[PDB]
């Protein structure tokens, strides 16, 4: 098309939904992973995740208002991962990468298991 | 804006 | 911090949500603009939208499934404004400028009304 | 992946 593009645009609306998760403002799903819970957007796990995708798209599923996922899961690793859906930027640290990664196969975040692959790889 |  | 940036991560996270919107996934709300109706995302248009910030963070209008705007408001400049908060492009044309400024000043979206001052003021 |  003959279009015209505003380059910081996904960054903006990015930064206002996570202004929007912060403030508890239509957040509209409850993430519970052990004894913790996570509000959440829908629509933002479902941008970023295979899993969230997956279960969102199943008409049995869509209208649960609260999602417990594996036991096996750590609540850092997820609140990790959360973050970086919502702000592009992943915490990655030499104490939790192992717990991020395992997150991210189980929620099918293949470009954050890429580059926790390629941290793990220079370690060793 | 740009081009894209 | 300490953080990684994926610097394609939010373009990614609209395209999604724009993929979202085009097969009526979770969309929440109908916006009517005098015949015509669009359905969206709301946490897309409030993060876009100065005005619909405001209608979704009211009480009230938060619970409406449905949107009336003023009479005034062309459905052709609506629907150029609504595909490029889901995806930063904005198919601006001599032949709909003036009602894509005019709507993008009645939803407060400064970064269009901004692009749209300035092609008209090269015309002149 | 960038340093922000
Ligand atoms: O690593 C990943 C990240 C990820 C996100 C999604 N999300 C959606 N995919 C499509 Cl095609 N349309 C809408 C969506 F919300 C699906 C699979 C995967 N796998
Ligand atoms: O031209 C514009 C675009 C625009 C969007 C928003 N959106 C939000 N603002 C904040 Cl601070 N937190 C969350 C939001 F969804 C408010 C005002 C305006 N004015
Ligand atoms: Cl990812
Ligand atoms: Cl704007």
């Amino acid at each position: 098309d003959s279009c015209i593009q505003f380059t910081r645009h996904a960054s903006d609306v990015l930064l206002n939904l996570n202004r929007l998760r912060s403030r508890d403002i239509l957040t509209d799903v409850v993430i519970v992973v052990s004894r913790e819970q996570f509000r959440a957007h829908k629509t933002v796990l479902m941008a970023c995740s295979g899993l969230f995708y997956s279960i969102f798209t199943d008409q049995l599923k869509c209208n649960l208002s609260v999602i417990n996922l594996d036991p096996e899961i750590n609540p850092e690793g997820f609140c990790i991962l959360l973050d970086f859906m919502y702000t592009s930027r992943l915490n990655l640290r030499e104490g939790n990468i192992m717990a991020v990664m395992a997150t991210a196969m189980y929620l099918q975040m293949e470009h954050v298991v890429d580059t926790c692959r390629k941290f793990i790889k220079a370690s060793e | 804006w740009v081009i894209p």
